[PDB]
């Protein structure tokens, strides 16, 4: 090379995972950066009950498309460990950095959420708090599974109350701006995607589609440039 | 002699200095040389690269004018456009004079080239009295090639792919392109394999071509 | 004309018709100070022209060493034929600055001009050999030296071209003069000063500083070899 130039068991014993610098806060509590055979994430009677209740719901997840929980801690304080996510929340990407997402990925963001929630729903796991502040774009856009975003009836959770939040994801994906003003939706959005976002805002809660239907719907809509033959092959 | 030119061409190709390839390959073909697949390939790649960038530039150039000094934008388009025609008309003359008499895969590809290079020229247009020759060129090449090489052969599919995109891009009549495209898929899918690795990309491209033409 | 020249330039830039950019911006420079944005277009334009003229030279030179035959004639002739093209291109920008650099003093403008003058000499020095390279190498070191002086005293470390200038001075010392420490000391001095300056409040300085500074550490790291 040459110099460049100016271009112009799920229990982890305490002590095995190194919990490092504090990064921030989530929907509630404190989120810390950690190390154990790579990077790990650690989330720190009322305290014990809140931990076991949140841990117990989180403890049911074993899938590549969900923020991967790795273990829990009791020393020196109760801690919940998951893998580390590198980047920013959908809100930060969309609202403070104006992240430039590909259209296929925008549709894919919807596809992964329904797959994850469907899997969660197969395990009887209610999300209850889907929002752009809770959606981290892991690595190359890999999806890992609220006052302004909590549905009117929820803000009592049910399959449709959770779906409302994904409806908001459609709004955020197509408009990209802070509230929501649906007029910000992009011009090249496929009509099927445009309609589904509009459908998600329908007034009847029980009218929202099931996760099997959304995934199948995304598979059908997902199909929605032609050019000349490339140069012939040479070694 | 040509071997000296072939070497020079081989040099300019990889060094991203395509202008030299055309002139050198021109000297080999104008001398009356007979080109094998790799011999013609170099020629094909040289001129295809050379014309694509200008035409893509025109696409860029021609889009800004739509946003409408004002005269200057149009004038610049006419310059690259003027140059874009000249730089390709040279190939048509060479094809017509030397490559047409050249004499079955040889004629198939050369006939293919006529329509191909003619397509790149006519699309710049007048057009009413121009495009039919490419239609003629493609029909003859397709009609003649249909009996000489099996659909799995990448030249035929490449020929068919262009022949298919031609109707869509020349006059926007998708009905023949889509039917043409699928027509080749099953006989190609049914199956010589040394270049099949390339065939699969063209096959995938046509299926991907088919994917857009669904709308 | 000037507006239109800028327009032709700005449009040709969009067209990536850098070949045409050279003719337009040269003719623009011929009018004789070049404004900030107007100055920027020339640097990127010729750099892109030289870029194609340099990357090819690099691969063909490697090919020549690899070549060892009739190929030696074609390769050497081709390398020579690409060298005479860039040198004329080189003398052109040199002739333009030799004439129009003079109207400059706005110290950073003068600073900008000397940096520009030194850079192309290196390109010229790479293709040349022996005494031919020595003549240009001399001018190149002197240009960077004079640039480094005015830039050091009159331009604060937040100025992006001040940092880029040091980078160019250092890469020349490392690549040709082959004294990594001589390059590293100055470049790291700017780097050390630039990271201290990272505390500055201006967003543009901050933006341009973080963009450029990333090159410095891996560059020095690469220079450890």
């Amino acid at each position: 090379d040459r110099s460049s130039s100016a271009p112009n068991d799920w229990e982890i014993p305490d002590g095995q995972i190194t919990v490092g610098q504090r990064i921030g806060s989530g929907s509630f509590g404190t989120v810390y950066k950690g190390k154990w055979h790579g990077d790990v994430a650690v989330k720190m009677p009322q305290q014990l009950q809140a931990f076991k209740n949140e841990v117990g719901v989180l403890r049911k997840t074993r899938h590549v498309n969900i923020l991967l929980f790795m273990g829990y801690s009791t020393k020196p304080q109760l801690a919940i460990v998951t893998q580390w996510c590198e980047g920013s929340s959908l809100y930060h990407h969309l609202h403070i950095i104006e992240t430039k997402f590909e259209m296929i990925k925008l549709i894919d963001i919807a596809r992964q959420t329904a797959q994850g929630m469907d899997y969660l729903h197969a395990k009887s796991i209610i999300h209850r708090d889907l929002k752009s502040n809770n959606i981290f774009l892991h690595e190359d856009l890999t999806v890992k599974i609220s006052i302004l975003w909590m549905a009117p009836e929820v803000i009592p959770y049910s399959f449709q109350s959770d779906v409302y939040a994904f409806g908001i994801v459609l709004y955020e994906l197509m408009t990209g701006q802070l509230p929501p003003d649906l007029s910000k939706v992009r011009s090249n959005c496929p009509k099927a995607m445009k309609r589904l976002m509009a459908e998600c805002l329908k007034k009847k809660r029980d009218e929202r589609p099931l996760f099997p239907q959304i995934l199948a719907s995304i598979e059908l809509l997902a199909r929605s440039r032609s050019a000349s033959e490339p140069s012939l092959n040479r070694a | 002699d040509k071997n000296e030119l072939v070497q020079k061409a081989k040099l300019a190709e990889q060094a991203e200095r395509y202008d030299d390839m055309a002139a050198c390959m021109k000297s080999v073909t104008e001398q009356g040389a007979e080109l094998s697949n790799e011999e013609r390939n170099l020629l094909s790649v040289a001129y295809k690269n050379v014309v694509g960038a200008r035409r893509s530039s025109w696409r860029v150039v021609s889009s800004i004018e739509q946003k409408t000094k004002q005269q200057m934008a149009r004038e610049y388009r006419e310059k690259i456009e003027t140059e874009l025609r000249d730089i390709c008309n040279d190939v048509l003359s060479l094809l017509e004079k030397f490559l047409i008499p050249n004499a079955a895969e040889s004629k198939v590809f050369y006939l293919k080239m006529k329509g191909d290079y003619y397509r790149y020229l006519a699309e710049v247009a007048d057009k009413k009295g121009i495009v039919d020759q490419s239609q003629q060129a493609y029909q003859e090449a397709f009609e003649i090639s249909k009996k000489e090489m099996q659909p799995t052969h990448p030249i035929r599919l490449g020929l068919a792919l262009n022949f298919s995109v031609f109707y869509y891009e020349i006059l926007n009549s998708p009905e023949k392109a889509c039917s043409l495209a699928k027509t080749a898929f099953d006989e190609a899918i049914a199956e010589s394999e040394e270049s099949y690795k390339d065939s699969t990309l063209i096959m995938q491209l046509l299926r991907d071509n088919l994917t857009l033409w669904t709308s």
